[PDB]
């Protein structure tokens, strides 16, 4: 997250309308809850997996810019992760299809699964 | 007799009790029936004749490689597309199989059942499926594009999915992750004399928040019922949620089980249960009439009304009509409708895909394009 | 089940690789303790897994008759081809302990092995 934050809510970004919501099943540690009382009109958290429709209605993804996937560098198995993530592209486009995605794949041979899905 | 049957009211299951001829002979609506009235030594089967059996070969002889099942075309067949390691739990595909060849088919009517998995999970299973007369095994992985490629996935009959890495403790919606991630991956293939959107596959799929990832065109809504999603009701996505739905059912009536269990297991004689209980393999038998009679039972098979001998009936023929005639000329029990999508619409496309109609009235009609369930009889 | 051998004791052992060593001397010690006749002594046939067996008969190599039959005390074939009818006692041993929770159903296979055999 910090990473991503630091280049989103770069000073020299300037004037930029966009307020990114966090939606994670995992609730913040206290670092994170440092790290998002650093930004208070710009940043939500909140509880909630993107595999339930509800909670894709509570962040409201339909009416959202688009929706950006991260996904943990480090991990057992890359595969896994990656299926993961695919799993999360197949559950947003299945309920919003009109949507950007923007994801990160841990290896280049699971892409082509993305490819396969048909939104 | 205790006589089953398909109501949809507790006012159709009193009838059945009392009936009366001399009472109730004309009639004209369910408002008629009222409670008073009146006052060559070859090992083919098992030892019990109720399936198919083999002799007890190696696994190499039932193994085959890519290029080996590119030289073997082997169309109208099931592919069993199985995520297995040698840490997963093991799921038994000889409840697969059993009733999949059930003495019920001739040797030439048996589906030819290849699984597509690591064979490091399937050899520590086949000893349980090693009496069986036609078996392959394609070791490699159902994600791998090119082992489904060189199975002849296009034409087979139906492939299936199934999960058997289950053990996911967290994140149980991300549980079944490669099965609808695989059955995309089929359902996005083009091929050469088209594209496999209409290639049968069932899988496997545990919550019921997940279904409908696998056929969407159009959007249902996102928070539709189980029964009432597209890949649900075409039969193309078979919940897990439907065994705990079988419990309360089971709680009330204490045959719906004992019904399904002799319908799905196509014969499930406590005999045969007493006889895999004392040594876990389905020894073989020798052939007298008292075992070719066993195999009397019916089956279950779908029938297209187009090249039917019921083509005349095929076009707007009343369900009733259909049914008797069955019944009457080849005892078959007409059983549902199972009608394709558009075709209540004008405008002809190219969905294949087909719903599920369960026990239809005399008012419904019926299109020839259509695939009418039914219980065969055995010639 | 060429070999007619009643007048018996067998052990259903349940042992892993990974489960814990009982020892088994302390059974057949005590059973043929020189105080018998070498045709009045029991010939102790071992059921259960041969590679629980392995590591322990390294301490029973030393005793006139014993047998192993390798196989499982549910596999009904196994105790029907050892004569369990005609034997002199069947003994069933709990090897696999190492259950930490409900330990109220620690002995699972051994009440119903022991079912298995009197049904």
């Amino acid at each position: 997250v910090s990473n991503f934050l630091k280049d989103f809510l770069h000073k020299d970004r300037d004037d930029v309308n966009v307020e990114i919501v966090f939606l994670h099943n995992i609730s913040p540690n206290l670092e994170l809850e440092a790290l998002f009382k650093r930004h208070f009109t710009q940043v939500e958290f909140y509880q909630g997996s993107v595999l339930n429709p509800h909670d894709l209605a509570r962040v409201k993804i339909e009416s959202a810019d688009a929706c950006l996937i991260l996904a943990n560098k480090y991990c057992a198995d890359p595969d896994a992760e990656d299926a993961s993530n695919i799993m999360r592209v197949i559950s947003i486009k299945n309920y919003h299809p009109k949507i950007r995605i923007i994801t990160q794949m841990l290896q280049y041979h699971n892409k082509a699964h993305l490819l396969n899905i048909p939104s | 007799t205790l006589g089953f049957f398909i109501a949809s009211d507790a006012k159709e299951v009193k009838r059945a009790f009392f009936y009366c001829k001399a009472c109730h002979d004309d009639i004209t609506d369910p408002k008629r029936i009222k409670k008073c009235g009146c006052k060559s030594n070859v090992k083919k089967y098992d030892s019990t004749g109720m399936f198919h059996w083999c002799a007890p070969k190696e696994i190499e002889k039932v193994i085959l490689t890519r290029s080996e099942a590119a030289m073997t075309v082997l169309s109208g067949h099931v592919v069993v597309c199985i995520f297995g390691d040698v840490s997963s739990a093991l799921i038994g595909l000889r409840n697969l199989v059993m009733p999949l060849r059930a003495s019920n088919f001739h040797y030439h009517e048996l589906k030819h059942i290849v699984f597509v998995g690591s064979i490091e999970y399937l050899k520590r299973e086949w000893e349980t499926l090693h009496n069986f007369p036609k078996v392959s095994i394609l070791p490699g992985t159902p994600l791998s594009r090119a082992d489904l490629r060189a199975v002849n996935i296009n034409l087979c009959d139906m492939c299936v999915i199934l999960s058997a890495n289950q053990n996911n403790i967290d994140d149980t919606s991300l549980q079944d992750k490669e099965c609808i991630l695989a059955s995309l991956n089929i359902k996005s293939m083009q091929f050469d004399d088209t594209t496999g959107v209409n290639i049968p596959i069932i899988t496997e799929l545990v919550n019921d928040t997940n279904v409908q990832f696998l056929d969407q065109d159009d959007d249902d809504d996102p928070d539709t019922e189980l029964y009432l999603t597209q890949p649900f009701a075409c039969g193309t996505a078979f919940a897990v949620s439907v065994l705990d739905s079988l419990m309360s059912a089971t709680y009330f009536n204490d045959n719906i089980l004992t019904l399904i269990r002799t319908l799905v297991t196509g014969g499930a004689t406590p005999e045969l249960e007493a006889l895999i209980a004392e040594e876990n393999a389905l020894r073989g038998g020798y052939s007298t009439p008292q075992t070719l009679a066993n195999r009397d039972r019916c089956r279950v098979a779908q029938l297209a009304l187009l090249d039917g001998p019921f083509a005349d009936l095929g076009d707007g023929g009343c369900y009733g009509d259909l049914f008797c005639k069955a019944l009457k000329t080849y005892n078959m029990l007409c059983f549902g409708i199972y009608r394709l999508r558009d075709a209540h619409l004008s405008t002809p496309s190219q969905c294949t895909k087909r719903y599920v109609i369960t026990n239809p009235p005399y008012e419904f009609e019926l299109v020839p394009t259509d695939l009418i369930f039914c219980l065969m009889q055995f010639d």
